[PDB]
């Protein structure tokens, strides 16, 4: 999905975006790498993302 | 404390309103008040067309908090809710099958609905 997203950015789609997002912030473990990646990957793809969805999962998932 | 925005608005009883979702992050705890008002504000703007895509968001998020609700409720009314999400899922249809004639309008594609 991320080599598509990366290869491919031009033709896509807001659901690609949504999708990869749950799929990272879904988080099966916990680790400070993959939040700054998620960090990193939010900031270098933004105003992409539904602000109160990602909230809502965020707090959720704690 | 209301379980139903029916029961409120029976107890209870100008230019263009801006979107619903600007104050939306102020309710984040105590989310069973806030299930009414969205409730009166999806019904509000179902009628008169609901502009454009205003209701598919607000059903978007109903259909969140519906499926928030009943996870750990009391289980008496686990049930019934439950049942009314799926009504917001027949209005998905609607949200989906009826959203627009898609003649000139691009609709709106409900992935984050799927992905709930």
């Amino acid at each position: 999905l991320k080599w598509c997203v990366r290869e491919v950015p031009k033709m896509c789609n807001p659901i690609v975006y949504n999708s990869i997002l749950y799929m990272m912030i879904t988080d099966p473990r916990n680790d400070m790498i993959l939040e700054n990646d998620i960090i990193k990957f939010m900031k270098s793809n933004e105003n992409k993302y539904d602000l109160n969805f990602q909230l809502r999962l965020s707090l959720k998932f704690k | 404390v209301f379980y139903s925005y029916k029961t409120f608005f029976n107890y209870m009883n100008t230019y263009h309103p801006p979107k619903p979702s600007i104050v939306f992050s102020s309710f984040v705890t105590k989310p069973f008040e806030f299930v009414v008002f969205l409730e009166a504000c999806l019904a509000c703007y179902q009628q008169y067309e609901g502009f454009d895509e205003d209701r598919q968001v607000i059903l978007t998020t109903l259909y969140d908090l519906y499926l928030n609700l009943a996870q750990n409720d009391v289980p008496e009314r686990i049930d019934d809710w439950r049942s009314r999400a799926t009504g917001v899922l027949r209005e998905s249809n609607k949200l989906v099958y009826s959203a627009a004639s898609n003649n000139t309008s691009k609709r709106v594609d409900n992935s984050i609905m799927l992905l709930i």
